[PDB]
């Protein structure tokens, strides 16, 4: 195989959240705003290349919810079994003082799609600068996601990705620290 | 702080809109959802609210979906016995329910306590201005004490579209216009009364500005239409 | 808190590409919770039930010509269409990948890393060279890691026995370039 | 160049 281009939605009780977006070999090509109804680009750059009637999407995840109905009804109501995610924290690029970097707080392996992330400098949490992306699927029907936290390395800094999920039996902080 | 006035630049003009301007007189040309005392029976995404709510005039929807500017705001009316007044739309109106349906925005009042002991009306004011001059006044009424801001304008446009044609199949008699709210505690706003540039009016996006549920008291509130012709 | 049971309902439809856009299989498919009960191959060219919850609508839908008739024709005016679409910043999106060598803070014998990253696409190959000679042996990799930006990256050890006037070489083929990136470690 | 979508079915009911 050499691509795969997946178009992936969703659409879950009783949060009545949605999803709909387009996937490049495991890269986001955009997602529609649910609320906006307006196609949102993974790099503002692809938005100059290529267009999507971000309006239509919305149709499909009214079937959706309809579908997700069905189903649901003639499964006798059974539920989602929770899935806790692997959460792992990188840097960008190789690490050093003062030299600008990104942390990326990566959430893999989960569901339902519905994750609480906050990201912490020596226990408070840091807002500006910080990025996510939406829900990602896999080929095991599960989700990835990803958090990001521009920052400037330091010694002092120690930093964590707090993520919670009904999987997990407590929140989960995701330490790191300087150590090069 | 109250919203700034706007200035030209900030408005859209009639000249540059080449589509149907019928479409943007469809919305508010008699055309209105109004239902009294309902709740909330489902929603599509959690910040909207589906109603039971029946075209008793041509019978063309029975469920009518509602979006709001956020979760909390749907949460607030999720539950409570309201009032719904709105200008909906079908192109592109979707959700699954659970007849016809039809969507709209905003629209949402609570009913306990804020009506009139009679089954009377207040009075709003509206001043209409055109080339700055006001050319003549008149009064909407609603039945609410506390309105939403939609109501009132999609009163004034209709009135306004029956005696000075403000909207008509193709284009309008004026260049720009913009509705005016100014509040008994002196905080003001204002709404663009015209299309987007380009061919196409998108209705949802238009009437997505209805979005705050934004209401006022409809004993001391005051409005404005200022209009312009194009060259004057 | 919030103990009401979720629901989930996906829905894919995977457009599978081999040697560019000549041979194309399209994967439609529909997730209850965590699991496939329903699908349509280009491949088989109807719906086939993946669980027997799938049946009633594998059943139902190839009743319907018109439906899969648009199916077939899918693996054209959808999957094809939407890979030119962007072909020209996806497919052919190139972004050289940084590389360093330095060692590592941990390991007498001495644990050489080769950081490899902000590469785009992901297939890449780096090797250790020891001397001009492939270094087979020893070698350990991180994997390679998607940053979720369209950047990849990736290290890749090599545990040495280092002697003064060595030189171990971290050699980097990937698509952004047309001749190998190379970093030398002087012994 | 617009990417254009599958349209979703609706179950059997």
């Amino acid at each position: 195989e050499e691509h795969v281009i997946i178009q992936a939605e969703f659409y879950l009780n009783p949060d009545q959240s949605g999803e709909f977006m387009f996937d490049f070999d495991g890269d986001e090509i955009f997602h529609v705003d649910m609320a906006k109804k307006e196609t949102v680009w993974r790099l503002e750059e692809f938005g100059r290349f290529a267009s999507f009637e971000a309006q239509g999407a919305l149709a499909n995840i009214a079937v959706d919810k309809a579908n997700l109905e069905i189903m649901t009804k003639r499964s006798n109501y059974t539920p989602i079994t929770n899935v806790p995610p692997e959460v792992t924290v990188l840097t960008n690029s190789p690490v050093e003082l003062r030299e600008p970097n990104v942390l990326i707080c990566f959430i893999d392996k989960f569901t339902p799609p519905v994750v609480n992330v906050t990201w912490l400098r020596n226990g408070k949490p840091v807002t500006t600068g910080v990025s996510e992306t939406v829900f990602l699927p896999r080929e095991d029907h599960l989700f990835r996601k990803f958090h990001y936290l521009p920052f400037l390395p330091s010694t002092e800094d120690v930093y964590d990705c707090r993520v919670e999920h009904w999987g997990l039996d407590e929140p989960l902080l995701k330490h790191w620290e300087f150590d090069a | 702080e109250s919203q700034p006035d706007p200035m030209p630049d900030d408005l859209h003009k009639s000249s540059e809109f080449t589509g149907t301007m019928g479409n943007m007189k469809y919305l508010y040309d008699d055309h209105y959802v109004s239902a009294t005392k309902v709740k909330s029976v489902d929603g599509m995404f959690n910040w909207d609210l589906i109603y039971n709510i029946s075209d008793k005039k041509l019978k063309n929807y029975d469920k009518v979906k509602t979006e709001l500017l956020n979760e909390d705001l749907a949460k607030k009316y999720k539950d409570e016995v309201v009032d719904v007044y709105g200008s909906n739309y079908y192109v592109n109106c979707y959700f699954s329910s659970k007849g016809g349906k039809t969507c709209m925005y905003g629209g949402i009042t609570k009913h306990e306590g804020n009506h009139f002991d009679n089954g009377n009306l207040q009075n709003v004011l509206v001043r209409v201005y055109e080339n700055k001059r006001n050319t003549i006044s008149f009064e909407v009424q609603t039945d609410k004490k506390s309105v939403t801001a939609q109501e009132l304008d999609i009163k004034a446009r209709n009135f306004l579209i029956n005696k000075k044609n403000l909207y008509e199949f193709n284009s309008s008699p004026y260049e720009t216009g913009y509705i005016k709210f100014i509040e008994n505690n002196g905080n003001t706003f204002w709404y663009d009364m015209m299309p987007a540039p380009g061919d196409k009016f998108d209705q949802s996006k238009y009437l997505m500005m209805y979005n705050d549920n934004k209401t006022v008291d409809s004993k001391s509130v005051k409005i404005e239409v200022h209009l312009t012709t194009k060259n004057g | 808190g919030d103990t009401r049971p979720r629901f989930l309902w996906q829905l894919k439809f995977e457009c599978h590409f081999f040697n560019g856009t000549e041979r194309v299989r399209l994967l439609e498919r529909c997730i209850y919770n965590q699991e496939e009960s329903v699908r349509f191959d280009s491949d088989v060219g109807e719906y086939r039930a993946v669980t027997e919850l799938g049946r009633p609508d594998a059943e139902y839908w190839n009743s319907q010509k018109d439906l899969l008739e648009q199916r077939r024709a899918a693996v054209d005016t959808y999957c094809r269409h939407n890979y030119g679409v962007g072909e020209s910043f996806t497919v052919q999106r190139r972004v050289e990948p940084k590389v360093t060598v330095y060692p590592s803070k941990t390991q007498h014998h001495n644990l050489l890393v080769c950081s490899v990253s902000g590469f785009y696409p992901g297939s890449i190959e780096v090797r250790w060279f020891r001397n001009g000679q492939e270094e087979k042996a020893g070698v350990v990799s991180t994997g390679l890691i998607q940053n979720g930006d369209w950047t990849f990256q990736t290290l890749v050890m090599l545990e040495t026995v280092p002697r003064s006037g060595e030189v171990y070489t971290c050699q980097v083929e990937h698509p952004s370039v047309t001749s190998p990136l190379t970093v030398e470690w002087r012994a | 160049p617009k990417y254009v979508k599958q349209n979703t079915l609706k179950l059997a009911t």
